[PDB]
């Protein structure tokens, strides 16, 4: 039949059909439990609210992400998103579509043995497949070399690929994603004077993070400027009518990404990271992979970060080689582009795990076929 | 690219002459959007370049089908091998500027150069892997049981 | 019909028709094989580039020589080198030509009849003949008596002919070659901080000596000069856009030919086995040979090579005697004009050995023949 | 009066007194410096903390090992080291003591030049020397034929020695050693889940490879073992209380060595690189180096590496020759043992440099004396 | 080995015989080493063997003083220059001898027949170079300006 590709990201759900080339199904990846005391018999029968309608109810919920920093820390509630995605928001059977999910890299194994174990023994899918994130979106960016870095809301992590054939010594996996913006933009809000806590307002600054918050070309330059005039300020407005003035938050919080030293990691940023990627490889391909640095995920849509980046990286390449980065308007959906890219290849309907090679075999094939 | 079809000169001598007439097409094409990122070309909007996109990629579809009949054809050899790997990456090609092409049709419609860059580069590539299939072709239908022209002196001296 | 002319050097390989004058087909005789993890269906189902697609793509690759020393180690890679040259370089059937081969001197009896066997049972050519190279270099000379010093990638040997009659008991071969020297440029380039150490940066490293050695004319007074200025460092831009500097290993690589105790090889320079190969001669014909000293191979390249080697002969020689070394420009592909000077001939075509031949005798002809 | 023996490796430093038989100082070669916020007055004033002190304050410091594969990339930080060796270790004054500094084999003029000129302007030694590792190996071997296979922290390196004769022509350092595997450790650590990203956690793998991991006789019979049952897994407890189990990286970590592919490196592993270093070497000795391999270094020290390494040897080299591999159990400290035996001869007190030769000849005269 | 030595029969006539009586004590203890590594021998303890190692490492000492004494009084040739250059190995032996020794000491203190091993060859080849000391002191002092045979006959047919 036709495909199914499900991106379970750490942050919001991307499903949709081999293919295509858009998904059907985006809701964000959270299950919401009600906290409070039921008074009107009839209302509250619900014990968890899934993806939207938790989000719609977060009010009386407490809304807990079962996937987190890319690894599925929660399996029964990991069985509901899926449930959900296949039936509430799809709407197939899933006993008759082969299922292509994705994962970053350097996961454990755990993870891979679970979600073929839950696919082929509670779903009861005829086939499946695990891909590597960063390869689908080389796949999507319409080219077989370049250096893929790949945010999220869970992790960060480049693959370089030479024409069609990664190396694996030089993938550098971060674990400092959208999620940890999102709290150290809620702790450096709390000097401003707004104190967000709970769940359901850590997704009032997760709007606010994508709404406002930019990465700045020239960090110093832009401190000076937002401490010398009120040029940089601009307002949001909560739920509740109150608004709020952030103006030297607003690059704060994605400089993150550039010093992880502002949340107390060590590693270096993400242009230290792709450099270091880049000078890992074979010497004869550096030259190629300097002037193909594809981004996705969706932390890596702030305004100014391909700009800055690209001024970050050049700063550190030797002053010869052309360095660009390759930013496309909807590198948001590049990894589930290139899962449909993948999916639906004449050449690859021999790469699906089928039903008859679990049994054999159990959940142990996946890390041969994949 | 162009230089290695243009050696060409009139199994094979039976569909030959629809490979030839489509890689042909498809180096027009290639040096249409050439000359689009060069600034003057035939072709000068977007929506015109991603057209042209899923033209190649149609005309990459037939020839990947002309050249596995004649690589069925041929008997066991390395050049039938050459052949079929350049067939697949013909295929995978032909898919990314299928898929690429409609997302960004739909990325324009919801409202520039760059976003024809990598159609271009994806085309260029399914190009470079077609001048190696004609030739592939060629050999393996002829030389095992049009023309090409032999190589040119290679200079003895180089400055 | 036209016969070919395969040089099927150490480290090239120079293919054409008989009766030209330049080879069609130059490329390295090199077959790499991808060693890194392919990713990407569809790209990865070439087990094996020959020549120049593995130059190319030398980043993701093991390039491995077939031939080394000028003795073909490695026979499967050799009939892909062979199938290379027929049918993608040259564009010839070879059941149609007759193929002349080139051949060191004093090389093992199997490697003839190796050849033979290959020529006339998987290529299937109506004849063939195997030349050595230095008699094949002294047609291209334009002379009949000389003394032809054939550097080249794999050995170094020298070939006495005095007009016509060449005399075997003076041939001396030297093990010394270019890809020793290319080993030694690395040892040395290990001393700046310049670390080279896989196949393909062995390449660059071949690059870094082709277009910046030299041999110096006074190996202790260049020495000094290098020591006291700076007058003789020149930089090169290894392919990832890094500059590398090398002012001493300039004319300390070449030298080895002259010193082979650099190496720690005992046997005593190409001068003195030049030397010693004209003075094994008979006494009325070293007048002659000291006056044609033919050099050919790439190896021979170095600029001021033939200044050197003059200087370190009529050191050497009687005070009375005129020594001049003939160094043609096109001394690179001298073997390979000398094939197609002997192959195109009207006295030759009857030497040739015929399919009919080998079907009787097999492939113990070529010793005979040749 | 009596000479110092600083045997300052690429990750520990060993110093102490010629004569002796043990090292007094034995101390990690790592410089930290804070990376978070001091808040109480008083402590704090301190901006580095070198060698043991660093190794106690490890959770609130960025360790930096001054030396990077046996080539000092940081000379502040080594200036640091070898201060605290001097003054705080030993607590002697350097302007009393010769110094016997070691120096694996291969690496840049420019570190032997700044060692000495560190040592004679900064320190003001009235002499020193700079010997190669393998030969101080094979003095403290008892012997004075062999081929020393040299592990460390940094490099691998092997030096053939025929009674007294070094062939410098057959040395063949590889750049694979015990901080790699540390690195590949950590790597194939992620599997099971456990991710150690800062410094301080590569402090605790590196321990973890120090306490479990041993070298297999037969890779697959081991990975098969490991598969069938959980016979091979042990466990080790964390600074924080943490219970890891590894039982299939036990092995898979210094498999490196023979399989540099692991890591995405080309050379051969440790094995075929001992058997070249064998068959460069003349003829007529090789049956003496066969018999004499003498091993050192740190990371040599793996259980089992031993029987495994003269299992792979005796597969390479012809059937009548017996190989024997030496591995002393103390052969942690065989380089600084062999320096202990050189610096304490009668015959060695003439090849010091002395300070007026280096006033004479500036830095570049430890090219000539070593 | 000790054939070299059981030639001598009874400057030199003055200290000969302190070092005929040297190098007889070290082929003595060396054969006892030697007993140790074939299984049954005087001495048994790995501890013996680094004594035994010791001892021959004071009698090297002691016959690399004596040789010495004979190098400088005897006159200029070949043979002193060969005398001299056994006398710098087997003070390099000595050297070797000593630290190792007490490096082994400590490595069993610390808690087999491996350990003992090197200690043997180091000590035998002291005991190589001893033998060459011998000869080429008693040429150097003798026969330029105790007793040795003449060598026997050698065979005029091999099997
Ligand atoms: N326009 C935007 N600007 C800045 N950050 C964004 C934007 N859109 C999404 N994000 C961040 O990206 C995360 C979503 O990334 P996503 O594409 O879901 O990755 P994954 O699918 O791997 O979870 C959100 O948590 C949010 O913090
Ligand atoms: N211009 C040059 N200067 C110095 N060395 C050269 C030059 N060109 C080629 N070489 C050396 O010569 C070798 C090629 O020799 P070649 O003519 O191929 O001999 P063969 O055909 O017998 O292999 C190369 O390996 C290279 O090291
Ligand atoms: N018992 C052991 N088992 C395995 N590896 C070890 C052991 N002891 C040390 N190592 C490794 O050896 C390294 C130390 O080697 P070392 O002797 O310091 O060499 P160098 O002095 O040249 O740095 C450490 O980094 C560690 O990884
Ligand atoms: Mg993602
Ligand atoms: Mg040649
Ligand atoms: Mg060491």
């Amino acid at each position: 039949t036709t495909a199914l590709v499900c991106d379970n990201g750490s942050g919001l759900v991307k499903a949709g059909f081999a293919g295509d080339d858009a998904p059907r199904a985006v809701f964000p990846s959270i299950v919401g439990r009600p906290r409070h005391q039921g008074v009107m018999v009839g209302m509250g029968q619900k014990d968890s609210y899934v993806g939207d309608e938790a989000q719609s109810k977060r009010g009386i919920l407490t809304l807990k992400y079962p996937i987190e920093h890319g690894i599925i820390t929660n399996w029964d509630d990991m069985e509901k998103i899926w449930h959900h995605t296949f039936y509430n928001e799809l709407r197939v059977a899933p006993e008759e579509h082969p299922t292509l999910l994705t994962e970053a890299p350097l996961n454990p194994k755990a993870n891979r043995e679970k979600m073929t174990q839950i696919m082929f023994e509670t779903f009861n899918v005829p086939a499946m497949y695990v891909a590597i994130q960063a390869v689908l979106s080389l796949y999507a960016s319409g080219r077989t070399t370049g250096i893929v870095l790949d945010s999220g809301d869970g992790v960060t992590h480049n693959v370089p690929i030479y024409e069609g054939y990664a190396l694996p010594h030089a993938i550098m996996r971060l674990d400092l994603a959208g999620r940890d913006l999102t709290d150290y933009l809620m702790k450096i809000l709390t000097e401003r004077g707004y104190s967000f806590v709970t769940t359901a307002e850590r997704e009032i600054v997760r709007d606010i993070k994508e709404k406002l918050c930019y990465v700045a070309l020239d960090f110093e330059n832009e401190m000076a400027t937002a401490a010398s005039s009120s040029s940089l300020e601009k307002s949001y407005e909560l739920p509740d009518g109150q608004v709020i003035t952030i103006g030297n938050e607003r690059f704060r919080c994605p400089e993150t990404l550039f010093q992880p030293s502002f949340i107390g990691m060590e590693s270096a940023g993400i242009h230290e990271t792709t450099y270091n990627s880049i000078m890992k490889c074979d010497i004869d391909i550096r030259k190629d992979l300097y002037a193909n640095n594809v981004m996705s995920g969706g932390t890596t849509m702030y305004p100014g970060i391909a700009d800055r980046m690209q001024k970050e990286i050049t700063a550190l390449a030797p002053s010869t080689m052309k360095i660009k980065i390759i930013a496309p308007p909807e590198r948001k959906y590049s990894v589930w582009i290139g899962g449909s890219i993948l999916a639906s290849l004449s050449t690859f309907q021999q790469m699906w795990i089928t039903k008859q090679e679990y049994d054999e075999a159990g959940p142990s094939i996946v890390h041969r076929k994949c | 690219i162009q230089a290695q079809i243009d050696i060409f000169k009139v199994k094979w001598d039976e569909t030959g002459n629809d490979i030839i007439s489509l890689a042909n097409n498809m180096c027009k094409i290639m040096m249409s959007m050439t000359e689009f990122t060069r600034g003057c070309g035939p072709l000068k909007t977007t929506m015109d370049v991603i057209r042209a996109a899923q033209e190649i990629s149609l005309n990459g579809s037939k020839l990947n089908a002309l050249a596995r009949q004649i690589g069925e054809e041929s008997a066991d050899s390395q050049t039938k091998k050459d052949l079929l790997a350049y067939l697949s990456q013909i295929t995978l090609y032909c898919q990314q500027l299928n898929i690429c092409s409609k997302v960004k049709a739909d990325v324009t419609q919801v409202g520039a150069l760059d976003s024809a860059m990598s159609l271009i580069q994806t085309a260029r590539n399914l190009l470079t892997a077609v001048v190696q299939t004609v030739k592939a072709a060629y050999i393996a239908s002829t030389k095992f049981r049009w023309r090409m022209a032999p190589p040119k002196k290679q200079p003895l001296i180089r400055p």
